[PDB]
RNA sequence: GGCCAGAACCAGCCCUACUGCAUUAUCCUGUCGGGGAUCAAAAUCCGGCGGGCAACGAAGUGCAAGAAUCUUGGGUCUUGG
RNA sequence: UAAGCCCAAUUAGUGAUUGCCCAUUAUUCCUUUGGUAAGGGCGGAAACAAAUGGAGAAAGUGUAGCCCUUCCGAUGUA
RNA sequence: AUCGAAUCGCCACCUACAAGACUGGAGCUUGCUCCCUCGAAGGCGCCAAGUAUAUUCAUGAUCACAAGACA
């Protein structure tokens, strides 16, 4: 189910010089608009937000219309929103794009050789696992030709070549 | 986005002579882009009601009258405009904004979009901010419901100007050409 | 303070101080990642070298704007860079692999301290494979949003 | 239209600031002749010798606020047979 | 179409491998017809080698009798004195795409029928392009971005079987044998899909520590 | 070398960065009364009185003259050295 | 979910007043040409061979214009 | 076999499908609560076959089509 847009609803800012903050709904102007408010950031004092510009999140503090600036302080710190918050996948993804984003040079080596050790023990993992249960193309065909191939080179004749064509290697 | 028109008290009056050498003084409410057009607009209304124009007159002052802090209201905006085949038309309408500009701003967008009047046939005969039980517009009332609540459905949502891509994989996230 | 005519003018940007690694842009070790060791006098070239077991890069001088230098940098206070001078990269004239034995005496010990320098810097085990690492454009990539 | 200014639309630089991280980079348009004429390093490395020639360009502004870039090239105008062409825009001159 | 004996003894001389031009595959499945086409036409005289499927799938806005009216007039346009090298009304929906991206181009200059020629159109997914890699979209004319889903739209596949178009039914065979063999081809390859991911998860416990510590960082585990 | 190219510096232009003065009051707050709608409130709203700087990058309001030297910005194949 | 109509903006309730593209227009730089053109210089300052700093300097409407500086105009049928 | 060329991302994990008025799964209270894999990454590839004990690079002399390209 979808998020509703009501008072005391979570947002998330899309795009604009607030991107990726959150704030309160706190009230609803019309359609079209509704009052954003966050004690606990700085740059998210009540204001004025589109709708079009706004993600509501799973969390509703509870709090009326044009609720008092200490009212929606103890709502939002009793109810533990952002707390609860911080913790899902998408909230460590956004702090993650901001990692990557003043990164530098020397840490985007960082990631990529962390990327490519776990790339390289993943390879490792699985040929280990692959030998046991064949799952690859070249396993998976090797399977199925050793039965045939057994059957067929256990024939005398093709043991005469066996020698004949070894020993002069 | 914020309104486009300012709230202007432009003060003036006619310039003293002999005959008047002591001339009433005119406090006027307008709703106008910049103060130039706010001292126009002054002089049209002194021309039209006081029998005094620009050219005999002085403004006293032409400042902007501040916004409230922004809060979710019902206004209350009594407007009028002129159109050639209705003469003169005034209606009373009430609208959703968080301040006096605000409203008197999507008042003239509203009377652009639903009867073609321009911003130099309307004029503003006042704007005010009512309690929800003097709400008489169900349109407007909605949105007193102690708990009103609305997905948001059939919403298109444009990436970041930056991360905007032309040719997209079908079923991820990862650009082709952008 | 410091006259035009002096040997010691330089209006070389702060980015390229000596010890800072720089990807080389140009030339036919572009791709690679050298240290800056000094700037020659009378606003000459950088001299890099990023040590030539690290990444093939001799000791070699290249223009400033050829390179895009790091924040990420090394501790040069060790090594000498002394006699890294502009009569060493000149040749003589000539009318009508190898390398000379004092340009491979003073290849041999500049290395030796800047691979000793890496060493005592923390995370050098790090820093040593930064330098081996090549700087290449991909598809997709945004270098002009990026931090050095 | 005016052929001393070439238009440039580079890869992953979509917007206005985008493009002025490109002014003054230098820009060059790779094609090939009929025959091997002469080049740079013709007698120090022979290697080079071939039918490749390369035109060499800057960019001088941004064009638009898509980060469509414009692009003087040394001299003579690009021929308009390198339209639809890739052009080639690198780092240097570094600013950083 | 067909390669020459020149050509293949040329190549085989060069010895070289098979080679395939970077080629963008477009699902026009749920695209607007207009959107699409502008997008496309900019793209081709931009250098891009375009081909696009499921042509049929397109959408236009409007009831499909409105629509099914609008080519009806555009039929009947035709040169009265000879309708032989008169208009060319083409029936099938990926020619009437193609149609579209020509309107959009300078089709009458040797650039712009380079660039018409660089675009490749079909009905269906045929099989020379199933494999060939992940399909595109075009996201500022998808038809649940463009059009209120209130409004009627037609489908141009719909549209054309009633204006001359003969292969519906054939296109529409077609593509129902492969939806079900590649469901069946993605039915198998689960167990390889499942095992790297295992392997992925596995080799966090196996890389040194301080690598995972970065991947963390970076939202990567 | 009167040829090609790249970097330095100069002088002149052309660009961008870094901002102060003034003004708010139909305003900001607390409190009392009314009114309002609630399960009960609060708030939107109107009055009385007392304080006042809405001052976070306060306001998108009037004017800004801020030596790109300080504190090494960019371009000049748009000039000449 | 216009690429239609009315209105209103310039990266948007964030923190102030130039989004972008096209001229034989505007500003500015270079060159030409003509003025109701505006001014300077023109009594060779002194010294200086080649083999190994140079050249010129006309009292002038008009030329390869005596030389230099400065400002303004420049389309056009009969 | 002239032929020197312009092109510069690979895959046997994307390369299947469908819907944006609702597609991770439940409950009843139907917009809230609860569970989960927490709903914003096709995987690799970027110089040690892997994050460490390491190892040839020059004089191709400061840019020049990468002087090379079966990943
Ligand atoms: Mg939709
Ligand atoms: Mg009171
Ligand atoms: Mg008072
Ligand atoms: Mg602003
Ligand atoms: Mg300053
Ligand atoms: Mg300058
Ligand atoms: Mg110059
Ligand atoms: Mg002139
Ligand atoms: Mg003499
Ligand atoms: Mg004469
Ligand atoms: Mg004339
Ligand atoms: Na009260
Ligand atoms: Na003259």
């Amino acid at each position: 189910k979808s998020h509703y847009i009501c008072a005391g609803r979570l947002v998330r800012i899309l795009r604009g010089p607030r991107q990726d903050r959150v704030g309160v709904i706190v009230d609803i102007v019309d359609a079209n608009r509704v009052l954003v408010e966050n004690p606990e950031d700085a740059k998210m004092w009540r204001h004025v937000q589109n709708l079009k510009n706004v993600e509501p999140l799973k969390y509703c503090v509870s709090v009326s219309r044009n609720c008092s600036a200490k009212a929606l302080k103890d709502a939002l710190a009793s109810s533990k929103a952002l707390e609860k918050y911080a913790k899902t996948r998408t909230a460590a993804r956004v702090e993650a794009k901001k990692a990557c984003a003043v990164s530098t040079d020397f840490e985007r080596y960082q990631l990529r050789v962390a990327r490519r050790s776990r790339a390289h023990w993943a390879r490792k993992v699985f040929d280990e696992k692959d030998a046991k249960t064949p799952v690859s193309w070249h396993k998976v065909a090797l399977k199925k030709m050793l039965k045939k191939a057994a059957k067929m080179d256990s024939t005398e004749g093709a043991k005469r070549r066996m020698q004949k064509a070894i020993a002069a290697r | 986005v914020k309104p486009h028109l300012r709230h202007y008290q432009v003060v003036g009056r006619e310039s003293p002579s002999e005959k008047n050498p002591e001339p009433t003084v005119y406090k006027f409410e307008v709703f106008a882009p910049n103060f130039v057009v706010a001292k126009s607009r002054f002089w049209r209304m002194m021309r039209v009601k006081n029998k005094v124009k620009a050219t005999h007159g002085d403004v006293l002052s032409c400042k902007v009258v501040k916004d409230a802090k922004l809060v979710a209201r019902n206004y209350l905006v009594d407007i009028a405009y002129y159109s050639q085949r209705c003469g003169y038309t005034r209606m009373v309408k009430e609208f959703r904004d968080v301040s006096k500009t605000g409203a008197v701003s999507q008042a003239y967008h509203d009377l652009a979009s639903r009867h073609r009047a321009r911003y130099h046939n309307i004029e503003v005969l006042n704007v005010k901010s009512i309690p929800d039980h003097e709400v008489k517009h169900l349109s407007i009332a909605q949105y007193h419901a102690p708990n009103l609540s609305f997905p948001l459905l059939q919403r298109r949502t444009k990436a970041t100007r930056k991360d905007r891509a032309i040719f997209v994989k079908k079923n991820t996230k990862r650009a082709v050409v952008a | 303070k410091v006259s035009r005519k002096s040997p010691e003018y330089t209006t070389l940007r702060k980015s390229c101080a000596p010890g800072a690694i720089a990807i080389i842009l140009a030339g036919r070790f572009r791709g690679r990642r050298a240290v800056i060791l000094k700037q020659l006098p009378h606003n000459g070239p950088l001299v890099v070298s990023g040590p030539m077991k690290y990444n093939g890069v001799p000791i070699r001088r290249i223009d400033s704007r050829y390179v895009i230098a790091t924040s990420t940098t090394v501790d040069i206070s060790s090594v000498d860079t002394a006699p890294i001078t502009a009569e060493v990269f000149q040749r003589p004239k000539a009318e009508k692999t190898l390398v000379s034995d004092a340009r491979a005496q003073l290849q041999k010990k500049i290395d030796a301290a800047l691979i000793a320098a890496i060493k005592k810097d923390a995370q050098g085990k790090e820093k040593a494979g930064y330098l081996r690492s090549v700087f290449t454009v991909k598809p997709g990539d945004a270098p002009h949003r990026w931090n050095w | 239209q005016t052929k001393q200014t070439a238009l440039v639309r580079v890869e992953n630089v979509n917007t206005r600031e985008d493009a002025t991280w490109y002014v003054g980079k230098r820009v060059c348009y790779v094609y090939h002749g009929k025959k091997v004429k002469r080049c740079v390093r013709w007698s120090k490395a022979p290697a080079r010798r071939s039918t490749t020639r390369a035109l060499w360009g800057r960019v001088t502004r941004p064009h638009g606020n898509a980060g469509m870039m414009r692009v003087k090239f040394n001299g003579a105008s690009v021929p308009a047979s390198a339209i639809g062409r890739r052009i080639r825009v690198y780092l240097y001159p570094s600013q950083i | 179409a067909f390669p020459s004996r020149k050509d293949a003894f040329r190549a085989q001389r060069k010895g070289a491998k098979k080679h395939r031009p970077e080629i963008i595959v477009i699902d026009l499945k749920d695209h607007v017809l207009g959107r699409a086409a502008a997008v496309v036409a900019k793209q081709l005289l931009l250098g891009k080698k375009i081909t696009v499927v499921r042509c049929e799938q397109l959408n236009i806005a409007g009831t499909e009798i409105r629509n099914k009216i609008k080519y009806l007039q555009y039929l009947r346009k035709r040169k009265l004195t000879n309708p032989t090298k008169g208009p060319f009304h083409h029936r099938a929906p990926s020619d009437v795409f193609v149609r579209t991206v020509r309107s959009m181009l300078p089709r009458y200059t040797k650039r712009g029928m380079k660039a018409l020629n660089s675009l490749v159109a079909y009905e269906g997914i045929p099989p020379n392009v199933v494999r060939t890699g992940g399909r595109v979209v075009i996201p500022r004319a998808q038809r649940h971005v463009c059009y209120r889903s209130e409004r009627p739209y037609t489908v141009l596949g719909n549209m054309c079987k009633h204006v001359g178009w003969k292969y519906s039914d054939v296109v529409a065979n077609l593509e129902k044998a492969r939806v079900e063999k590649a469901s069946r081809h993605h039915e198998k390859q689960a167990k390889l899909r499942d095992a790297w991911k295992s392997a992925r998860k596995e080799a966090l416990a196996k890389m040194p520590k301080h690598n995972v510590e970065v991947l963390k960082k970076f939202g990567y585990a």
